[PDB]
């Protein structure tokens, strides 16, 4: 059971990792202040992958 | 009108290059530019 | 009587003000800049001091 919560989160993340970084290409550099440009920064946490 | 002039002439002509003094921890005098009692302070704008 | 009067706010080697000296007015002093200018800096720098 343990092994399915954990390939199941797993895939979950993958998936909505690729999602946002797709999104991200959403964006044309806005010129807000001395701000070129917003993103959004997704990534898997080592403290939750061990 | 002088007042809406100076801001206006100084808003273009800060965007051409910037003054070289201001590195040299000299500050600059208040000019006076008329009559009544207008002053500036600006170093010359040497590095376009 | 004569109350006294801030003249004067020097900032060294802060961001983007390397030796700055504003000459505080009498009655007002008006920093003025589009986003970013540099304003919030300059009176932080005076509540800092
Ligand atoms: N703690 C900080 N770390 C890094 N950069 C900073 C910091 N505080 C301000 N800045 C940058 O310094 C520049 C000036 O900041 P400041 O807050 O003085 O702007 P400002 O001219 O007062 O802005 P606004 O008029 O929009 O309030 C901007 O690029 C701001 O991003």
């Amino acid at each position: 059971s343990s092994k399915s919560v954990a390939n199941i989160i797993r895939k979950t993340i993958q998936r909505e990792q690729n999602r946002i970084r797709m999104l991200n290409q959403g964006l044309q550099a806005v010129s807000f202040g001395q701000v070129r440009g917003v993103r959004l920064n997704v990534n898997v946490r080592e403290s939750h992958a061990i | 009108r002088h007042f809406d002039v100076a801001r206006i002439l100084v808003d273009q002509a800060v965007r051409l290059g910037v003054a070289e003094a201001d590195f040299s921890g000299l500050p600059a005098e208040w000019l006076a530019i008329n009559d009544y009692g207008a002053k500036v302070q600006a170093h010359v704008i040497d590095t376009y | 009587i004569e109350r006294g009067k801030f003249r004067s706010l020097t900032l060294v080697n802060w961001n983007g003000f390397f030796a700055r000296t504003f000459d505080l007015d009498e009655l007002v002093t008006t920093l003025s800049g589009g986003n970013g200018a540099g304003k919030s800096t300059t009176m932080a720098a005076f509540v800092t001091a």
